[PDB]
């Protein structure tokens, strides 16, 4: 650019989001256009999923992806969920100087879809040599130039200009041939992208998802029960290696209050979490597993210093509803349900599948929010090893520092006032029979107390 | 452990205005904090915050010419060298803007040899090397 | 040069590497260009490498010596490898003075190569009798400069100008005459280097690399069999003979999980390092035998004071992945295998060939860096050879000399801190049924303990 | 042929050390892709010249008498200043130029006079090396750093009256030399020329030195200057 | 290095408003600063100016006389010689407007040689010879 300044009036409709926002989540999102084969870093802001993910309010992609951020989650991380047999548009353009047309152009979707992306191409008024070509996308135009006659030329501009993102123009053979006149051509030679949607093609993108590390998994909104199974083995295999995943899930619409307390009795896992609740937001119907994207997101931006047992949620009407015995037997049961307490929705109680306990455990760890907190120390304890194992000693100065940093983690942990107290030492019990390689220690603490129930005794 | 790592005195090389000094006994140097206690209504241990930083040396030798007393109350610079000898590394610092607080005009006695010493301030300090 | 200033700016781009570098590698590149038949010396930087074996990615050469000295060896010891029929580029000139034109330049490259190596030789318009000669590589311009049309001038100027290293120019007969005008010449009398790599062409040049002694061999990162097990019996003999070398080796792609740990197992020597995970590293890949070239690299700059079980390595991706108690099961068999603990890639453990001990033997000799640091203690006490045999007498005042000299070098590698303790002493046991030449000495070391293991107690 | 001429010279000078910027100007007859060309013609760091004629109290001024202005108060500008858009005393230029043209103008790298109010205002501060390759940097290819670079490089230059064959190759002389060019620096930067600056020994180069060599290097980061401001609004 | 540049107090004459004295042990003289110091709100480190500069002197020596109790508080100058002998340079300090502090009228102890010791302050200095 050039120095000066260069006052540009912004409509006031583009407004950035929030900015209190924290977390990562996982999204293996059913797009019908999208990136296939890799997962996608997206911002808090909402115009890289419109823009990479469609506009469509039926595509489960940009709906999910919308409650997501809507949730407030910091990253959402999409990886788009297409059938093998789903593929990319492709037509073929042909010239027409010969008496025989022939092939000197593919366009091809940028990425596997079969939405209704057509192809117009007309003669250009203002040169001879040169033609219009336009794209429309149900029927709304999405790019539109005039470039000379020639392939090459032709092909530079569609793969070079940004409104050309859903398609590639390839150079079938090398020609300046005029090419023919063809109006609304769609491309063809793939699948929509939500339709066979198969437990393989989960069980890829869950291996696509592998990549990287999420605070919570919310399975795309899908209600399928072997899809559950599976990604609920996943998680499991995960937590044995290490990785920690907190999975959300829903319950479908045909089930009465004993089947879904009965589904989330089914359910024994710590870091598993079941929506048994529809509900209702800008007049558009969201199935309990639809909402458990949203019920993920709201948890993943709380994370630690926060809990839903009764955020004030987006939805402005749920179902079914219970009396108080009624809702303490469904909690009891393990059961998250959504209730209708003022004019927007709030959560009854933030709870998870392991309700149920048994005498060798305590209760506190049937909570999401002590779920999360577990799971971040045992994480961030378990970052300390990329300066630190196999590069410390294991003598009592590499040992004093080791507790002085897990301390230091603690002490700043304090800081945000999650914690009331804590210690840190050394397990001296099992560090007398440790093995010279092994070293032992041991921490205690004590979350800070919430207020959750508040009693009045009133007189007169 | 390592005997090489100690330094002696005898390593040392000392530039007053960029000529430099042999005659010299000891040098001292310090750059010295106005450390701000704080106390707080809610919490029982006082907080402790960096102030204002001044310098401050003294620069004790024997004396064989009256350059202190020309060089009177004028800014003038340290350069300080200590180097190591079975080690190559060495330490360099820059004081600058030194001034001397009293000029020594006179300090002799019956059967001494004549000493001279003096005392003074800096604003700030170059690590040059190390 | 003259007295005074000489103010010359040079751009940040010309960064030399880092400085923390330790240890000397082996390596039989197979460069498309460079030195052939000798092993060159090339230090932290990476410009002689650049400049001495071709810029391409494709070339083995540059990647693997760029994976090498990424992997921050102090001295780089590169041979390359050429088939016996690849051979030096060569063209003639000649003159058009004659109505019959004769040769009177011969224009070979400086060594054996088949590159794109142009000439181009055409009139100066500045002066008649000069004539302006360029070098092209891939279309890129090498060397240019004008010269008098005398052969001799030509010659000179050909042998002495630095920009022409890929050429010599030899004077074929006597003449003045004027030079033939030819465009875009491509020298060829040669192969590729690349290709045609041959077993015997190996064990040539690991009698080349017999010239030095190494920390570690790495193969160029070549995966047949053939060439490991020549390889493995070239550095046993080594071994045998006393020269200790620590070969690094890597699996191939099509081997499946069981495959890679019968082919670990199968190697039992201590002295042998496989590597069975590929890697991607600025988006380029990387299988499991050019891995182990950076592999064993790292290993040799950690050297001693150091490992690399979970060693922070510059990739960022790697395949395939295992779970915990097949990683456990596959360690066992004597993988190595890397994993990506976070974004950037980490060792699992740092173990070689020989995991498969037996009573006989202690466990603690099954891990890379017990073997390099046992290798270090043999060469290091062996290296008192040059003042200390054939020089010294064999009575009480000389093996007192020796074993002061032998506690001298013990107390020494204490002060790193490698050793806890140590002892040495005469073999009074051995030493009574001497012979009178003869002298028998023990030695006792207790290496210190690094932390691997670290477990944590939680409490709420 | 002047221009080929004093071209020369002021590089013979700079090889030498003396270090000129040379300030030229185009024809009229020349039109904007002559001139453009003409100035890709000049890659050198040290050459300017001006692709517009100008009018000052109602007489004309050829471009090139015109880059006498333009070397003049580059000159009093010095350092501590630029005219990228200095207030000219001109009252009228020609010829005239979009903004994509004159972005193309000035990727050809020619310095170019605008009538942006009812006085004279020049477009950016550039000289005839805009062209640059990778192997540099893009900061160079402006007036105002090649006065810069070529100020401190005679002003550490003018450092040999006292200095060279002076004073001994010891570590005392040589943390003296580093002294008096920190100080140098220093002073520089109390005019705030530059934001930080680091001048040390040389060591990698003078591990391999020769005795009478004497090898130093030295950073420096100028203090940035608005030139591009945006404005969004809002109703 | 050179050990000739070292001054001995042997190499000292003191000459009281213009006449030898003779029994001296020691003298001292320094030139102090008030030195102000400067705190600024956009800078963290003190400034040191100069400050007014006052003269101290001590002089201590074997009592012959009441030359001090003579002499009262009236002013007086010091010139202080230290000469070099294996070098010809000497220096030569002149203290001006010098007056004493306190007059020594009695100091002797039971078998001690009688000793005279004064302080007080003087104006300025001029430096004579160097």
């Amino acid at each position: 650019e050039i120095p000066g300044f260069y006052n540009r009036f912004k409509t006031q409709a583009e407004k950035s989001t929030n900015t209190g926002l924290k977390g990562r989540l996982a999204m293996p999102i059913r797009a019908n256009w999208g990136d296939v084969g890799k997962v996608v870093t997206i911002k808090n802001d909402l115009r890289q999923l419109k823009n990479l993910f469609g506009d469509d309010m039926n595509y489960s992609a940009f709906k999910l992806g919308k409650l997501a951020l809507l949730g407030n989650v910091k990253e959402l991380l999409l990886y788009r969920l297409v059938d093998g047999n789903q593929k990319k548009g492709t037509l073929t353009l042909k010239d027409t100087t010969e008496n025989s047309a022939k092939d000197v152009i593919k366009l091809e979707t940028k990425y596997p879809t079969a939405r209704n992306f057509n192809v117009t191409i007309k003669s250009n008024l203002v040169d001879s040599d040169k033609k219009d070509f336009i794209f429309f996308e149900n029927t709304k135009q999405l790019f539109s130039s005039s470039i000379k006659g020639t392939i090459d030329e032709i092909v530079l501009e569609i793969n070079s200009n940004l409104d050309n993102e859903y398609v590639i123009a390839t150079k079938v053979a090398d020609s300046d041939t005029i090419l023919a006149n063809v109006v609304n051509q769609a491309l063809e030679g793939g699948n929509d992208g939500c339709t066979s949607i198969t437990n393989e093609s989960y069980l890829k993108a869950l291996e696509e998802f592998e990549r990287y590390s999420f605070d919570s998994f919310v399975l795309d909104g899908v209600a399928d029960e072997a899809l559950q199974e599976t990604t609920k083995a996943w998680v499991a295999k995960n937590k044995e290696l290490g990785k920690d995943i907190l999975l959300f899930l829903g319950g479908k619409t045909e089930d009465n209050i004993k089947q879904i307390n009965d589904k989330s009795k089914s359910f024994n896992d710590e870091n598993i979490v079941n929506v048994g609740s529809s509900a209702y937001y800008e007049n558009i119907k969201y199935t309990p597993s639809e909402v458990a994207v949203y019920i993920a997101a709201l948890s993943v931006s709380k994370g630690i210093t926060g809990s839903i047992c009764n955020a004030k949620t987006i939805f402005e009407e749920v179902e079914p509803r219970l009396s108080q015995s009624e809702v303490k037997e469904c909690l009891k049961s393990g059961t998250l349900v959504l209730d209708f307490d003022d004019g927007d929705v709030i959560i009854v109680d933030d709870v998870n599948t392991f309700k149920k306990y048994v005498d060798d455990k305590n209760e506190a760890m049937g909570y999401i929010s002590n779920i999360m907190f577990i799971n971040t120390i045992n994480k961030d304890t378990s970052l300390k090893r990329k300066e630190f194992v196999g590069k410390i000693f294991n003598d009592a100065t590499g040992q004093t520092t080791v507790i002085c940093a897990l301390k230091k983690y603690f002490e700043e942990l304090m800081s945000q006032g999650i914690i009331s107290e804590f210690n840190v030492d050394i397990d001296t019990e099992l560090q007398a029979t440790a093995k010279a390689d092994e070293f032992y220690w041991k921490w205690d603490a004590v979350k800070v107390d919430v207020m959750k129930k508040i009693y009045g005794t009133g007189y007169l | 452990i390592e005997e090489a790592s100690f330094l002696n005195g005898s390593d040392v090389v000392i530039l007053i205005d960029g000529v430099e000094e042999l005659y010299m006994e000891e040098i001292k140097a310090d750059f010295e904090q106005d450390e701000q206690s704080i106390k707080l209504l809610g919490c029982q241990n006082e907080i402790s915050r960096v102030g204002t930083t001044k310098g401050s040396f003294s620069l004790n030798g024997y004396k064989t010419d009256s350059k202190f007393a020309k060089l009177g109350f004028r800014s003038f610079e340290i350069i300080y060298n200590l180097s190591n000898s079975e080690t190559l590394g060495y330490e360099s610092i820059r004081l600058k803007n030194c001034r001397l607080k009293k000029l020594p005009l006179i300090n002799s006695k019956a059967g001494e040899i004549v000493k001279i010493e003096v005392e003074g301030s800096f604003r700030g300090y170059d690590l040059l090397n190390e």
